[PDB]
RNA sequence: AGAACCUUACCUGGUCUUGACAUCCACGGAAGUUUUCAGAGAUGAGAAUGUGCCUUCGGGAACCGUGAGACAGGUGCUGCAUGGCUGUCGUCAGCUCGUGUUGUGAAAUGUUGGGUUAAGUCCCGCAACGAGCGCAACCCUUAUCCUUUGUUGCCAGCGGUCCGGCCGGGAACUCAAAGGAGACUGCCAGUGAUAAACUGGAGGAAGGUGGGGAUGACGUCAAGUCAUCAUGGCCCUUACGACCAGGGCUACACACGUGCUACAAUGGCGCAUACAAAGAGAAGCGACCUCGCGAGAGCAAGCGGACCUCAUAAAGUGCGUCGUAGUCCGGAUUGGAGUCUGCAACUCGACUCCAUGAAGUCGGAAUCGCUAGUAAUCGUGGAUCAGAAUGCCACGGUGAAUACGU
């Protein structure tokens, strides 16, 4: 049947959002949207690229854009001139100042978005292809992670109908909430149709960017302090 | 046990609470009389029975405040407040409550509505099938 | 199926009669959730009874109660190409429940100026028993007399299970010993 | 029955023709598409129409017709049947 | 979704604003409560009639990004199924699956 | 002499970042004077939503989503050169949010 | 998820063809503002008015107008071209790989057997063994307990107030929401392969993931999606484009799926009267007060909501009254009048007042939800939303009956 995005469930318990700004109802939405406009307006400059992914913040009274590259020398450019052009492209679109951001991707075939995409680019494209997926899986295993699945669809092999193939190595739990992970799903166009790719990577039992709860309050809290009791 | 002793009761998220002193058998609820709260009504006796069961009906207590839900849920909860609370008045009170099931908690907790249900659960009176 | 099993569920006693059977009589009179109305109907209903029979409310009340409820009823099931309603004992509490349900059913008939008057009614009826339900249940008794019959199936239940043996139903399977 | 806000609508897209329409007479009907617009004292004493969707349907305005909307004069819709429609007439 | 319906709505916003928005402040006191009458008749009430559309009745809005109508939220100005897409992902800050 | 004033608040998506933030400014605040305490928990929120699960049709199913907003009073009733800031940050940020006005 | 219009697909009439939207390039004008008139308006023509921005003051860019090769545009086909997304079996206990063994092979073994379970759950054991995913935890929610804190919250002992924590005062307590504790058949007794597990009991707030939710493996109807979105194929652009006024989407002796409401009396009506949760509100929500029979309007404190309003929530409780009368019930229909948003309530919206008035007496062959804070049953709020639900999503009130048997 159908499944949840691993991740999306997760957000706020194990995984950060994605964008990170405040907003709300009178400005929420919008924002959301600017985002949507950044994404489409910046990402066509990025895509040419080794950027996997972007995250938007927002600080502040600006916009933002953190970019994950992968690579970063290809988006920074000669003496930083680009990152200045990137951003000027932010911004633009957006109504505020914006800033770029850097990020580094990572072990690039670890990811997923960048691994995927690497196989979506080969299928666009197309080349003998197949483979790729095998690989990627090998890779990722490899660079890091405890398992990876890949799946490729749309249709495959040029076709009249639909289709789909997959590979996977290590591992990959599904219901485990938890942790973390990762994930992913990206598409795409070719002269026969849309082509689609999924990737799922299990990192093991490791903690995410957050988590969920904060550390214990009771150490802390302690009863020995003076207060109070409001109220004054 | 004391005293002045206390218990919070609860339920359906209403709640409750209950303050107890030596006395018993006098009661105030909420600021409120018991007749100005349980006009009717079964509940009430539901507020309670836990005082009759031990039990204490003429030896204490009673000062009560209860909020939220509705008049039967308030109560339930009272109950959790009076059972619990009375534990200080007891050394076997609890054991006498629990034997039961009066120390408990709640239980119940409400369920829930979900999508396509309806209440909760429930469901529509059809399945197509 | 189930597995697991679970039955009836506990109810508090109920505040006038100190009894769980009273509640249950409130609930089996209740519609929906209006327990305050139901209590008001049951005490009105018994105060009319109750004036109805005896001189008190509770002396009934047991006459109904007795009824109206039974001791036997029917079970459906199934036997060859057909289904039958075969006699069984009610369950001690259930029954009750039967029942409490018949006295409310029923009631409800019914018409009515107040419930309740209906109660109740029918208590007056039932209870004297003579009431509708008392005729209800008589039915049940029935029907079940019916059914008297048979239950067992069938050959397979009557069966294929030889034990003590007089049976040859249900138990594994039994030869000699060791 | 149902009602509407007091001081009912008149619409300008009709009023621009009503002021011409009473001076011209209607000699031909006024149409218009306004609908919705209210019948006012308003434009009484001439033929309007009124579009609907679709054709223009001519009606003379007495109202007795004030406070109704032009579209009541319209009919947009027809069918089908029992109903629709009179008995009933023959064509 | 069509570019013509998108759009429209941005035209509407927008036109509205010149008219609605400024208006509305007039409507209400020139007809409704309020008004003199000289007003309302219409007219003075044609100030409302000529622009419509620019009216809030409509202006609405809706989606947004997809454009879509009669299927959007809103608090986000977005379709919904696009809200959800998103959420999976986390493109809206603080927005997650859910459970209770 | 100290006091009221300002208030401050603090919003957010999240607990956590509200909290860190608390904390940034409320231990600051303790610290300068006081004018603090203990930060109240204050209600959070917790919105929820139901949306169509398919792009087209459905009965049943659906789906359900939430957002969430922590809020909070931090708590502070008076400004100080180190709590100004933080206030600057809080705000600079983003993921938080900050209002200061006494009202 | 709320079709007078818009939205809109469709119809009649008006009307345009590089276009309402969009990109390259050139030519003429700053963008823009103000204003009259014909016309249903689209649209067209006339009149007044600004002369900006960057700058080398040459020139350039923005924005408007005109013009060509391209081309834009298409809610237009194709879901049997395809991606992404989803229904549903169904939270069902299954699905699968590696190696070894076994069969010429499909495939078997393991994954079946024995005890046990909600379960390829847990345990036991064999040419099967090793390993992964699903089941299950995590993570949210509900509530017993421990602890820090105290306004937009609270009030036990102290105090003014003819009785609001309003305020001096207070932190025992509620609550808010942050951290912590607890459940493992653990413990005791019995059963059983001294296993796992199950039954019984104590302890505990709770007894067996305490309860509820998220969660949907593998695989499928040659399932649904051109109407979120994406995008190949095919096709018009002499338009499958686009602007405007009106009409239609709502027509009518029909039938159905799903929902509402009544037939009353453990009900209605008039008066007195008690106890909620949740949620929205910066061209918005809103009390006191004023006006009107009233919708509503005026006036206006408060607020961005733990600070306010809906709000005496209704069922329920107290008192009078009805006697089965088509009613003291029901109140479809239908006349008249008033209020409301909006360009506008004619076809065809919502609310209020007066009057009028019908089927309906608890309903066939038949059928559906639910195992307890559930069903049954009473009220409230919100999204969507100029305005506008008896649907949908969430909320709290009262609160059952019965569970033998398989």
């Amino acid at each position: 049947g159908q499944k949840v995005h691993p991740n999306g469930i997760r957000l706020g318990i194990v995984k950060p959002w994605n964008s990170t700004w405040f907003a709300n109802t009178k400005e929420f939405a919008d924002n959301l949207d600017s985002d949507f406009k950044v994404r489409q307006y910046l990402t066509k400059e990025l895509a040419k690229a080794s950027v996997s992914r972007i995250v938007i913040e927002r600080p502040a009274k600006s916009i933002r854009v953190t970019i994950h590259t992968a690579r970063p020398g290809i988006v920074i450019g000669k003496k930083g001139e680009d990152v200045e052009k990137l951003r000027k492209v932010v911004a633009d679109i957006a109504g505020v100042p914006a800033q770029i951001n850097i990020a580094e991707v990572r072990k690039p075939e670890l990811d997923a978005k960048l691994v995927a995409d690497s196989i979506t680019s080969q299928l666009e494209r197309r080349v003998m292809f197949r483979r790729a997926m095998k690989r990627a899986v090998q890779n990722a295993m490899r660079l890091g992670a405890k398992g990876i699945k890949v799946e490729v669809s749309g249709r495959l092999g040029g076709a009249e109908i639909a289709r789909t193939e997959w590979y996977r190595e290590g591992r990959v739990p599904l219901h485990t909430l938890r942790a973390d992970i990762d994930y992913n799903t990206s598409e795409a166009h070719t002269t026969y149709g849309v082509i689609g790719v999924k990737v799922w990577i299990f990192k093991g039992e490791i903690l995410g960017g957050m988590a969920a709860v904060e550390q214990p309050e009771k150490p802390a809290a302690q009863p020995k302090k003076q207060q109070r009791k409001g109220r004054k | 046990a004391e005293n002045q002793y206390y218990g919070t009761g609860r339920r359906k998220s209403s709640a409750a609470r209950v303050f107890i002193k030596p006395g018993n058998g006098k009661i105030v609820i909420n600021q409120r009389s018991l007749e100005q709260y349980f006009g009717r009504e079964t509940a009430r006796m539901v507020v309670r029975q836990p005082l009759e069961l031990v039990d204490m009906v003429e030896k204490l207590d009673l000062y009560i405040t209860v909020k939220g839900g509705g008049i039967s849920g308030q109560a339930g909860a009272i109950r959790h407040g009076i059972t619990r609370a009375l534990m200080e008045y007891d050394e076997s009170l609890r054991s006498e409550l629990r034997k039961a099931g009066f120390v408990t908690r709640d239980a119940r907790q409400v369920e829930r509505k979900k999508v396509g249900l309806r209440k909760a659960r429930r469901r529509p009176q059809f399945s197509k099938r | 199926p189930r597995r697991r099993v679970i039955g009836q569920r506990k109810i508090l006693p109920d505040p006038k009669f100190g009894s769980e059977l009273l509640a249950k009589f409130v609930n089996i009179l209740m519609v929906d959730g209006k327990k305050s109305t139901a209590e008001s109907i049951v005490y009105s209903a018994l105060e009319t009874l109750a004036q109805r029979s005896g001189k008190s409310e509770l002396e009934a009340f047991e006459v109904a109660l007795e009824n109206v409820r039974p001791t036997v009823e029917v079970k459906s099931r199934r036997v060859g190409g057909s289904t039958y309603q075969v006699p069984v004992e009610v369950r001690p509490v259930r029954r009750n429940a039967l029942a409490m349900r018949w006295i409310v059913e029923a009631a409800r008939k019914r018409g009515d100026k107040s419930m309740a008057l209906r109660l109740a009614n029918e208590l007056s009826d039932a209870a004297e028993n003579k009431g509708t339900a008392v005729k209800k249940r008589e039915d049940v008794h029935r029907m079940a007399e019916a059914n008297k019959a048979f239950a067992h199936y069938r050959w397979l239940s009557l069966r294929s299970f030889s034990h003590q043996a007089g049976a040859s139903s249900k138990q594994p399977a039994l030869g000699y010993l060791n | 029955p149902r009602s509407l806000k007091k001081g009912p609508f008149i619409d300008l897209h009709l009023l621009k023709k009503v002021e011409k329409a009473v001076e011209s007479g209607d000699k031909k009907p006024l149409r218009t598409w306004s609908r919705r617009s209210t019948i006012f004292p308003n434009m009484i004493g001439l033929t309007i129409a009124v579009h609907n969707g679709r054709q223009h349907v001519p009606v003379f305005v007495t109202d007795e017709m004030v406070g109704h909307k032009l579209g009541e004069f319209a009919p947009t819709r027809t069918y089908r049947g029992h109903a629709a429609d009179k008995k009933a007439k023959k064509k | 979704a069509k570019q013509s319906m998108k759009a429209r709505e941005v035209k509407r916003v927008a036109l509205a604003d010149k008219y609605f928005a400024k208006r509305a402040e007039l409507k209400a006191i020139i007809s409704d409560v309020n008004a003199s009458d000289e007003d309302r008749w219409n007219a003075v009430l044609k100030l409302q009639t000529l622009p419509r559309d620019s009216s809030p009745s409509r202006q609405r809005n809706r989606c947004r990004q997809t454009g879509r109508p009669h299927g959007f939220l809103r608090k986000f100005g977005l379709s919904r199924i696009k809200v959800r897409e998103a959420a999976m992902r986390g493109e809206i800050p603080g927005l997650k699956k859910a459970s209770w | 002499m100290q006091n009221q004033r300002i208030r401050i608040r603090l919003k957010a998506f999240d607990h956590r970042l509200i909290d860190q933030a608390t904390a940034e400014i409320v231990e600051t605040a303790k610290r300068t004077g006081a004018q603090v305490r203990g930060p109240i928990p204050l209600p959070t929120r917790k919105e929820r939503f139901t949306v169509l699960i398919s792009p087209h049709v459905n009965k049943d199913a659906r789906d359900q989503y939430e957002i969430r907003t922590h809020l909070r009073l931090v708590d502070i009733v008076e400004p100080t050169e180190k709590t100004v800031d933080a206030l600057m940050r809080l705000d600079l940020a983003a993921g938080v949010d900050v209002q200061i006005s006494l009202g």
